[PDB]
């Protein structure tokens, strides 16, 4: 999408595996604020919104 | 400590870092009293 009208996707009812994302070295940045990306495989949530 | 890596990975050589070099190849202690010195070698180590 274009940034003036950005997409949003609810992620729910599922098992995540954030190492698949965090190990994808193609990502030019992976900045995190309220979490360390390493902890995302233990920590869990009502929903994630992308 | 002397070695070569891809320039993308120099970020991993610091205390508290994580990633396949920072864990699986070269790990600093989190209270590391020292200096990290690095430069490109595309004139020497590329062929």
């Amino acid at each position: 999408a274009s940034v003036y009208a950005w997409n949003r996707k609810r992620i729910s009812n599922c098992v995540a595996d954030y190492s698949v994302l965090y190990n994808s070295a193609s990502f030019s940045t992976f900045k995190c604020y309220g979490v360390s990306p390493t902890k995302l495989n233990d920590l869990c949530f009502t929903n994630v919104y992308a | 400590d002397s070695f070569v890596i891809r320039g993308d990975e120099v970020r991993q050589i610091a205390p508290g870092q994580t990633g396949k070099i920072a864990d699986y190849n070269y790990k600093l202690p989190d209270d590391f009293t020292g200096c990290v010195i690095a430069w490109n070698s595309n004139n020497l180590d590329s062929k």
